[PDB]
């Protein structure tokens, strides 16, 4: 889920 | 309403014992690394995978500039090393890729390098891992490091745009509810998922920002136990150290680590  | 001295008394009194820290570019400009010629179409291309596959040299130039030996940690980093040595540091979340948290002697187990690290590298094709020393010679020698099995480009484990944050980022699920003090130094945490993380500590938890200005979710969605120490981050850190009675330990630590 969490991306840069 | 809480002041810097109240936060200091909370820490001195050990009523604050599990400090979660979040840091960004503002703690590293005093080491001489700026925020934000390189042969780049625009700034962000240095951390995009398609550009990188097409021209890896500008990234490798930055890597050479950031490898150990170019910069040293400053009072900011050493203040954080001190929290660790005094048994107060639950986790340190950094957006920096300069590695100075680990250089300041904070152990890896205490760090979430949310934008990754030069300490290790990964073949971009077959996904084989390599210690970052293994490509060091090539980067220092302006050669593109190549996988000794598939010939793929071997890239340091810097997180690029659109990549998942590192696996250790998951620790936020446990650290943030466990935090009894949130310290934000040298970043506004403007962008997701860092923004919402400031919102993930319990309502009873002081949030202390040492930063140029009051910006980000501390400005946008304040809580009653928030503190802003605005201005020079180094000056703010020093005021806090000074209220904690850690002046002599700062000096001891800094000279042990850096000569003087
Ligand atoms: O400046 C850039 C350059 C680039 O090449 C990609 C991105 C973002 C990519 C991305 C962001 C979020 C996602 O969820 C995803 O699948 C991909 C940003
Ligand atoms: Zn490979």
């Amino acid at each position: 889920r969490h991306k840069k | 309403k809480l002041s810097l001295q109240d936060v200091a008394e909370l820490i001195r009194a050990r009523a604050c014992q599990r400090v979660v820290v979040m840091v960004g570019a503002g703690i590293s400009t005093p080491s001489g690394i700026p925020d934000f010629q390189y042969d780049l179409p625009y700034p962000e291309a240095i951390f995009e995978l398609p550009f990188f596959f097409h021209n890896p040299k500008p990234f490798f130039t930055l890597a050479k500039e950031l490898y150990p030996g170019n910069y040293k940690p400053n009072v900011t980093h050493y203040f954080l090393r001190l929290l660790h040595d005094k048994g107060l540091l639950l986790r340190l979340y950094t957006q920096n890729i300069d590695g100075l948290e680990r250089v300041s002697g904070i152990p890896a187990s205490k760090l979430v390098e949310a934008h990754g690290t030069f300490a290790s590298a990964t073949c971009t094709v077959c996904q084989r891992p390599f210690p970052g020393e293994d490509i060091r010679a090539d980067v220092m020698a302006d050669r593109v490091p190549r996988c000794p099995v598939c010939t793929g480009v071997v890239k340091p484990d810097i997180v690029f745009f659109g990549e998942p944050l590192p696996q250790r980022f998951l620790l936020h699920v446990v650290d943030f509810p466990m935090a009894d003090l949130l310290l934000i130094l040298g970043t506004s945490l403007e962008v997701e998922p860092f923004a919402s993380l400031t919102e993930a500590v319990r309502s009873s938890v002081p949030r202390l920002l040492i930063n140029r200005d009051l910006v980000g979710p501390l400005a946008w969605h304040p809580r009653s136990r928030d503190v802003a120490q605005l201005g020079d981050v180094v000056h703010g850190v020093e005021s806090l150290v000074e209220l904690l009675g850690w002046t002599e330990e700062m000096r001891d630590l800094v000279q042990r680590e850096t000569g003087k």
